[PDB]
């Protein structure tokens, strides 16, 4: 389900043999997280840099095609999909259960319950039962804000 | 005139103040150029992503 | 009903007696009042240090371990309804609660009011009577979310 | 198998609402870790002074409750065989300790492994890994008795 909308959109960055994080086409926009480092794979995106902004701890630019996944502006609570579970906004808050997330879970977009992306999460909090997600999000007017969980731990 | 008439008096005294000056004021121009860009980073990084 | 919202949700303080009413960790913040203290059951979470203030009645401080876990989220909006709790409904008429009478006693402090779905309004200090059905004193909030001691009349605190 | 072995033997060490390991009871004297440690409950044998031992990681004492209680057996050999414990089954891998990946983690210290005859061959620490099988810090015994404490390449311990 999200795994079709996500094929040949999410791109695993090689960080020398596994995986670290994952890539973002979207909205014309490449999206890359800075916290972990890597090999991205499909040399389009390699050959390009992409300039930086280390208080979204992310770094961002053009798309090199002849991709296109919108922007909400305004996201219900409710609960939206991601292709490790499902998660719901709770008044400022990303929610997922106690095992799901890990090491490398960094640069995972999370769509909307049809298809368009609505936040990128870069890590999480170490706590559990539907607990907080460090995530980049957008507001109402299309502006970039890191949500802050209290973790500071990565996954 | 003035800057040859105390390179005359004092060679040493002007050619060090001057090269101050120089050097303050491309410092003081490099600096608030650094600033003004960093300010540019830091304000149209939100609007670039939509 | 109230029950399963209330399971292992919210603690029991304690004079080093009988119970003596609750303390409820509601929206990561604890909900201890000032005139009854001395022991928070399950000392894991009695490790807090509660700052004080006393125009609310309240010491909170910061939950530790999972902050949500056991959250009660809050209400906003408050509609006149149908409003459950520990042991059973009042209503929020003009402004007040109505409650019926047996209810009270020392232990009654520490119950939060739910809504239908689930959400806390109000959390029980107080009492009052007015003579067929009691009123209570108590903290709610309001439409933009200013806090304000919600007693009418005067009122005795369980 | 190994649940009624190590039943009411592997007392909790605890800390601050969290469960770190467990502490088990040997030879008439008491193990207890030092990378990790706090509070040892059923507090009848835990006011014992447990003496320290950093070549081996431990902390060990005696029994006061009686002469026996609770205790476990070692073994002078170690053969590869088949080695029960709480979260499955350890192997010998001809000098090499595998247990498989997803046990382990942290609260899996101080812990012990049980022969087929029901007799302890060596103490949980800790854990590394080299893929499908992860190699767990330990204290063992030899062929003499002399206790060794073995901690394949990075191991963490737990």
């Amino acid at each position: 389900m999200c795994m079709k909308l996500e094929s040949d959109k999410t791109f695993p960055i090689m960080l020398n043999g596994q995986v670290n994080g994952y890539a973002c086409v979207v909205g014309g926009r490449l999206m890359k997280p800075l916290h972990v480092e890597g090999k991205i794979d499909n040399e389009q995106l390699a050959a390009v840099k992409l300039k930086k902004a280390s208080m979204y701890d992310l770094e961002y630019g053009d798309v090199p095609q002849n991709d296109t996944l919108q922007y909400t502006s305004d996201k219900p609570p409710g609960f939206y999909n991601w292709h490790h579970g499902a998660v719901q906004y709770e008044n400022g808050r990303f929610t997922v259960p106690r095992g799901v997330g890990g090491k490398g879970d960094s640069g995972r977009p999370i769509l909307d319950n049809r298809g368009r992306v609505v936040a990128i999460v870069l890590g999480g909090a170490n706590e559990g039962t539907r607990t907080a997600l460090s995530v980049v999000t957008w507001n109402q007017k299309g502006v970039t804000i890191k949500d802050t969980p209290e973790g500071s731990e990565p996954w | 005139e003035i800057i040859i008439h105390y390179y005359h008096r004092h060679p040493v005294y002007t050619v060090i103040v001057l090269c101050g000056v120089a050097l303050a004021i491309l410092v003081g121009t490099a600096s608030s150029a650094a600033c003004i860009a960093k300010a540019r980073r830091d304000c149209l990084t939100p609007y670039a992503l939509a």
